C-alpha cells in the first residue's frame, strides 16, 4: 500500500525534494522530479541575501577599552548601543522566522502544484484517494506512469477503459 | 489497480527552527545565522599596519622615547596595545578621547617644523621620566626652562603660521612642578600665564605648583593641550614659563595631495591578539579578528571595522529546507 | 436552506471556530468539529509570544526629570530617544499587523482544509454546491453523517446508489 | 436531497483590527497590546527600597542634616523626590549629573575615615544654613577655617591612599565666600590656592570672593568636586585656605567582597508617587509604576527598569480569531 | 486556441485585471471582469499606507554643518546617526519587499478565486483542460456565455444534455 | 467544442521589483518610493520666514552692525546662512551650539532694558571693527572703559532680577586685550576679576592680555558668557575692569504669554537657497527644500522639519500590479 503526502513523506525518496511513487502490475517504483526539485532549491540562498544586507558602511570606536571615556559621555554612548542591541537582535530574529515561514509554506506551495498538475493531466481517467495519490482506472504499464512524470500522458487514450471502470 | 502518489522527501532526524506562528518545527535541514568564533589574530594580510607596541597613540604626536619607531608611521590599521602610554614625564591631554579618535582614522602622520629659535634662555630641559641614553624629552617639543638657575623668565612671544593646505595639529604643555621653590628655580617668581591664540582658539593657562603622587619618579606633570589650526591660520603663543613648546606641527595623511604619503582614512583597534600577516579579515576586536560569511555576530557588540551585525542571540537556526514528516505505517 | 462558508458565517455556532450544519430525513443539525478548533485555537498565544520580545534588559537614568541636564547633551539624549521611540513604535505596529495578517490568513487556511478533507471523503457521492456544502446523491441517515463528520464515512458502500443518482 | 455543509463562527459585532493589507478588518476577537494605566503607587514588595525624601541623593555622600539617616543606606531601589536639596550650605557639584547616575545603581554606600588630623587651624566651622541643633556643617566634611580671626593660612598637605580593592569617592568643596574681607577674615590675605593630585587627576582651584544672591541667608558658595580614587592609588590635597575637607570616603557596596554591605547594583528612580510595600513592579515612573503583561506601553518613555516596550501609539489591537463574516439570508 | 491564465498572460486585455475568453460556434470573445478587478485594485494604495508612517515627529538641528561641533560629541551624534541610517535603510526595503510579495500573491490568490468560481458555476458541464480553461459539454451561445461570466449560469438547465456528451 | 478560459493581463515589458523570496521579478507596473530631487529654493510660503544674512544667529543677541535688523526678529523659520557671523570685535560663546539650538527654537527674541546706570566711567568705547558709520560697539552691550586714561579700576556691583515668568538670557563678554600695556590702559593694573553669581550658577572669569593674531584688525577678542536666569531668581556681577557688560536682556518668544510676540517653537534650518515665498514645504536641508509625496528620500540624512524617512539606497520599486508573465503560442 503506497500513500502521498497528505499521510506523510518519504524517507526513502534521497534524489530529490519530490517525487512519484507508483503500483502497476509490473511492480511498484519511486523516482524523483528533477523540474520542481531544482525550482525549490533555486529559492534557497537566503544566507548571503540575509547577508546581502552586510553593510557597506564602516564604524569606528567611540568609546575607549583602554582608557575609560569620561562617565556621562560613557553612559549616553553604552545606552545608545545596548539600545542598537535591542534592534538588531529584534531584526534578526524576526528575518529569521520570516524567511522560515516562507521557505515551509512555499515548499508545500510547489508540491501542492505538482499534484494539482498531475490531477489536471489524468481528466476524468483517475480519482484522487485522498493520501496525495490518484486511483487510475486503466491499466497504466511502465511507460504510461512514465508519460504521467515526464508531462507526456494523454488522457483521450485511455478515457473510453476509464470511464466504463469508473461507472 | 494501477495507482500514482505525489510526496516529498523525509528523513528520520531533521532540525528545529522557529517561524512566526510556532516555534520547535523540524525541517529537513538548517544552517547556522550568527557567528559565535573569532580569529585569535589581527589578520593584516593586503593592508598596512603597524603595532603601536607600548607606544600610545598620543605618543606619536609629541614622541615620548617609546614612540621613537613611530613619529611619522604610514598605516591602514593601527593596532593600540593594553599597556601603551602617551607619556615618559607624568601628565594628561585636555579632550584626550577626541585626539585619540582624530589619529585612529589618520592614515598616519607626518611632521613639519614650525621654525621656532630662541636665544635668552635653555631649550634642552630633560628629564629622567624619558630616558633615551641618560636623560632627554619629548622629541617633538622642548622644555623651555630658566637661562641660569634661580632667573626670572622672559616675556616672550611665538608664532606660526599654517602653510599648508591641510589642518595642522599643534599641541603644548603647561609644567605643574613639584613645588613651588622648584617652580621659581626653573623659571621666574611672579605668577606665570600662557596665552594661545589662533583666529578661532583664543583660551589661557597658567601653571599649579603642589606635589602630588609621584609618577615615573616626578611629583610634576604636564597639561598637554591641542588645537587644530585651519589652512591660513596663524597661531601665537605668548608665556613667560612652565612652557612645553610644541617643535613640529603634526599632519594627518589622510588630508594629502594624491603623491606619497597620502594613505586615506585608516582603521583604529585596540587589541590583545598577536599579528599575522597570513590571514586577511575586515572586522576587528580586543580578541583579533571577525573573519566569518553569516551576517550576525555575538562575540563582541565593539567589534570594528566592516561587521556582521551585533545580535544578543546565540543562535538564529535558518531552515535550508521543508518541514520534516516522518514516514507513517 | 443551509449554506456553507462561501457564503458567510455562523452566528449560531458557538461551540467551535468550524463546523458542519447537515440536512437529511429525520432532520437538520450543525456540530462543531473539535479537532481543526484547537488546531486554529492552539495557534493563538500570540500574546506573550509578542512578550517573549520583553526585555532582559534593563534600562537606567541617562538624563533628569527634576535638574535638567546641561543643554547640549540634553539635545543629543533627547534626539536618541525620540528616535528609538520613532523605530519601536514602527516595529510595534508592523509586527501586530503581520501577527493580524497570519491570524486571518490561517482560518480561512484550516477551513479550506477542513472543506477539501471532506470532499476527498466523499469521492463520487456528492457534488460542491458552491456555497461550501456537498449535496449527497444518496440517503444519509444520522450515523451516516456523523460518519463524515468524523472521518469514518466508507464511499464504496454508497458509490453503486449515488452515481445512478448523479446521471 | 441530503446535504452537509462546511462553516466557522461569527458573531454579531465584532473588533477592528489592522492588518498589512488593510485597515479596520473585523475579527471575532482581540485584545490590547499596549499598556495605558500605570499604578500611582511605588510599589516596593520583595525588594529593599529607601524613600531619600527631601534628602538630594548627593547629599548622602557629603551629609547635610535633612540626609542624616541616609549616609550609609542599603537599597536594591533609590527614590529621589522632587523637593529634594544635596545641600545646606548653596553650592553645586561639577560633573553632578555623572555622579547622581554613579549614587543610584551603587546599590548604597559605604563610609569610612581618611585619617586626616589637624591642629594647626579651627576645622569645625559651622553655620546657620546647616541647623542640626543650633548649627553645625556638613556631617561628612570639615570647614577648615583660620585659626585666630585674621590670621593668615599655613600651606597644608594632606594625603589618602585608597587601601580597599573598589575604588574610592572623594569629594572636596572650595569655599567662595561672600565678601573678600569674611575670605581673609575667615582665612589668609595673599592669594589661596588647592592643588588635588591622583595618578590620573592633577586639576587645580582657586577661591573667587564677591557677593552672590543670598541662598539659605548665605551669598558663599561651595563648589563640590569629586573623583573616583582607583585601588592603591593615592591623592593628595595642597591648600592654604577656602578648603572645605573630606572626612569620610565613600564605597559603593555595588564594588564589596561577597560579604554584608553588598547589595548589588540598584535601580535608581525619581518619582511623585506614596510608596506602597503591598504592591510589586520592576518598572517605574515619575507617576509610580507600570506593572502589565501587555508587551507595549504609552505611559511614559522614560520609565526605568524591565519595561514594556515604549510606543507613540495608544492602541495596538491584536486579532484572537478569524475575519467575522455575519451570516447573509 | 485559447488558453488560460495558468499558460500565460493575456497582452490584449487593456480593460481590466481578470478577464473571460470564449469560443463558440457564433466566434471568438474576451471581456474583462470588472467586480474582481475593482477588488485587486482596491488593495492599492500602498503609497500613502506606505506614507502613513510618515512622521508626525518634528526634527531638529542637533550638530552644525557651518560651524564645526566639538569632536567628541560630533562623533557620538554621526555614529549615532549613521546607526539609525542602517536601520531605516534595512526597515525600507523589508517593508518594500514584504509589500511587493503581498501584491504579488493577493493577484494570484483573485485569479484563482475567480477560476473556482466559474468551475463550481458549471457543475457538472464542464471539465477543466488543465490551461485555465473550462471544455464546456453543450452548445454555449454568446447568451449562455454571458450568463456564464455574469454568474446566472444554471447548470441544471444543461445538464443532461452535458453528461451524455461527456460519457 | 465550446470553451471558456480564465486569465490576466499582461504587458509586452514591465518593471523589475524585489520580493522577499527573489529579485528582479517582473510586474505590469510599479512606482518609485524614495524621493531623489528636491526643490532648490526655501519654500516659505505660509509661514513667517527670517533670511538671517550675514547676521550670525549669536549676533541677533548681542547686535554686531550687520544684524541691526533682527534685534528682535519673530519667525516661524530661522535661515543661517554659510557667511554669517555673530561678531564684530573678534571673540567666542561658551558653550555656542547650545545657545544657537536654543535660538533656532525662539520662536524669534524679544528685548528689555536691565536698568544698568554707571557714574564713575566711561560706558561707550567704540572700535573699528564695529563700523556701522563711523565707529560702534555691540548695540546690546557697552564697553566698560577706564574713566580717564590710565585710572585704575573701580570695584564694582551690578544686580538685576529677572521680573518675567519667563527665563532670561543674559551675556557678558571679558575682553582679552592686545597688551598689558592696553590693558591697564584701558583699565586698572591689579589683576582684574569678574565674578557672576546666580541662585544656580556661580563661576568666575579673570582676563588674559597678550597678542593674538589680527581679526578685522583687532589682536583683541572677548569671552562671551551666557546664562538663562529663571523666572524669580537673580544675577549679580562683580567686576574690576575688562567688562563687557549686558545692557538688554534677551527672552525667547516662545515662552510668552498669548498675546503679540509669541509665535510658538520655530524650525532653525541653515541654507545656500534662494528664498521663495512663492512654494510651500516643512522640509529643509542645505540645498533647499523637500516637498515630495514618496515617503523615503536619499537627499540629505540631515534634512530637518517634518520629512521623509531617510535611507541609504537610491530606489526601492513598490510592485503596483501583479507578476508579468507574456503571452505563449
Ligand atoms: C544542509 O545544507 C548544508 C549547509 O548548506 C549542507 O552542508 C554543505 O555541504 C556541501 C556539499 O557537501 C559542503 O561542501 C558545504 O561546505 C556544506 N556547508 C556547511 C555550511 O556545512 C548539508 O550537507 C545539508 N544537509 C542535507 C541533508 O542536504
Ligand atoms: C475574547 O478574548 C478576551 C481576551 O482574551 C476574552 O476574555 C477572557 O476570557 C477568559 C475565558 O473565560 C476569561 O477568564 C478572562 O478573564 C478574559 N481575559 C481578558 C484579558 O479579558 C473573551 O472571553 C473573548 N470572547 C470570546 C467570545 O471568546
Ligand atoms: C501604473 O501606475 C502608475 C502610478 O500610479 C500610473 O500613473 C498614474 O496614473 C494616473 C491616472 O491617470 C495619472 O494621471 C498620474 O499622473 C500617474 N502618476 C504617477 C506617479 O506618475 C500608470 O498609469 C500605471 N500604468 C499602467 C499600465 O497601469
Ligand atoms: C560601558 O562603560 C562601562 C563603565 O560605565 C564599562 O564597564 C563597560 O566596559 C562598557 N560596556 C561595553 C560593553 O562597552
Ligand atoms: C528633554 O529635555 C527638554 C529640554 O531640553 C525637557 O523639557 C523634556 O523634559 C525632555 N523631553 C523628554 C521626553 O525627554
Ligand atoms: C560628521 O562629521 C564630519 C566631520 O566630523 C562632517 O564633515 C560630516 O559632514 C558629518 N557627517 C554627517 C553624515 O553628518
Amino acid at each position: 500500500a503506497i500513500a502521498g503526502f497528505i499521510e506523510n513523506g518519504w524517507e526513502g525518496l534521497i534524489d530529490g525534494w519530490y517525487g512519484f511513487r507508483h503500483q502497476n502490475a509490473q511492480g511498484q517504483g519511486t523516482a524523483a522530479d528533477y523540474k520542481s526539485t531544482q525550482a525549490a532549491i533555486d529559492q534557497i540562498t537566503g544566507k548571503l541575501n540575509r547577508l546581502i544586507e552586510k553593510t557597506n558602511k564602516q564604524f569606528e570606536l567611540i568609546d575607549n577599552e583602554f582608557t575609560e571615556v569620561e562617565q556621562q559621555i560613557g553612559n549616553v554612548i553604552n545606552w545608545t548601543r545596548d539600545s542598537l542591541t535591542e534592534i538588531w537582535s529584534y531584526n534578526a530574529e524576526l528575518l529569521v522566522a520570516m524567511e522560515n515561514q516562507h521557505t515551509i509554506d512555499l515548499a508545500d506551495s510547489e508540491m501542492n502544484k505538482l499534484y494539482e498538475r498531475v490531477r489536471r493531466q489524468l481528466r476524468e481517467n483517475a480519482e484522487e484517494d485522498g493520501t496525495g495519490c490518484f486511483e487510475i482506472f486503466h491499466r497504466c504499464d511502465d511507460q504510461c506512469m512514465e508519460s504521467i512524470r515526464n508531462n507526456t500522458y494523454n488522457h483521450t487514450e485511455y478515457r473510453q477503459e476509464a470511464l466504463q471502470n469508473r461507472i | 489497480g494501477d495507482k500514482i502518489c505525489l510526496g516529498h522527501h523525509a528523513v528520520a532526524n531533521g532540525t528545529k527552527v522557529n517561524t512566526l506562528t510556532e516555534r520547535g518545527v523540524e525541517v529537513v535541514n538548517a544552517t547556522e545565522t550568527v557567528e559565535i568564533t573569532g580569529i585569535d589574530k589581527v589578520c593584516t594580510k593586503g593592508k598596512k599596519a603597524v603595532d603601536l607596541g607600548s607606544c600610545g597613540i598620543l605618543g606619536t604626536i609629541i614622541g615620548p622615547p617609546q614612540c621613537d619607531l613611530h613619529l611619522e608611521f604610514k598605516a591602514d590599521l593601527i593596532i593600540e596595545r593594553r599597556n601603551s602610554s602617551d607619556i615618559c614625564y607624568p601628565g594628561r591631554f585636555t579632550n584626550e578621547e577626541a585626539l585619540r579618535q582624530i589619529i585612529r582614522e589618520s592614515g598616519g602622520i607626518d611632521k613639519e617644523s614650525m621654525g621656532f629659535r630662541y636665544s635668552g634662555i635653555r631649550t634642552d630641559g630633560a628629564t629622567s621620566a624619558c630616558k633615551r641614553s641618560s636623560s632627554s624629552f619629548y622629541s617633538e617639543m622642548k622644555w623651555l626652562s630658566s637661562s641660569m638657575n634661580n632667573q626670572v623668565f622672559p616675556q616672550l612671544n611665538q608664532t606660526y603660521r599654517n602653510t599648508r593646505k591641510e589642518p595642522a595639529l599643534i599641541v603644548w604643555g603647561v609644567h605643574h612642578s613639584s613645588s613651588l621653590d622648584e617652580q621659581n628655580k626653573l623659571y621666574g617668581t611672579g605668577n606665570k600665564l600662557i596665552t594661545v591664540g589662533s583666529s578661532k582658539y583664543q583660551q589661557s593657562f597658567s601653571p599649579s605648583p603642589g606635589a602630588r603622587p609621584k609618577v615615573n619618579g616626578q611629583a610634576g606633570r604636564i597639561d598637554f593641550h591641542w588645537m587644530l589650526l585651519d589652512p591660513g591660520d596663524t597661531v601665537t603663543f605668548t608665556f613667560n614659563g612652565a612652557f612645553i613648546a610644541p617643535d613640529r606641527a603634526t599632519f594627518l595623511r589622510s588630508n594629502a595631495p594624491s603623491g606619497i604619503e597620502y594613505n586615506g582614512k585608516s582603521l583604529g583597534i585596540q587589541s590583545d591578539a598577536q599579528i599575522d600577516e597570513s590571514c586577511e579579515g575586515e572586522c576587528f576586536y580586543s580578541g583579533g579578528t571577525i573573519n566569518s560569511p553569516l551576517p550576525f555576530q555575538n562575540i563582541d557588540s565593539r567589534a570594528v571595522g566592516k561587521c556582521p551585525r551585533y545580535v544578543k542571540q546565540s543562535s538564529l537556526p535558518l531552515a535550508l529546507g521543508m518541514k520534516n514528516v516522518p514516514e507513517k505505517i
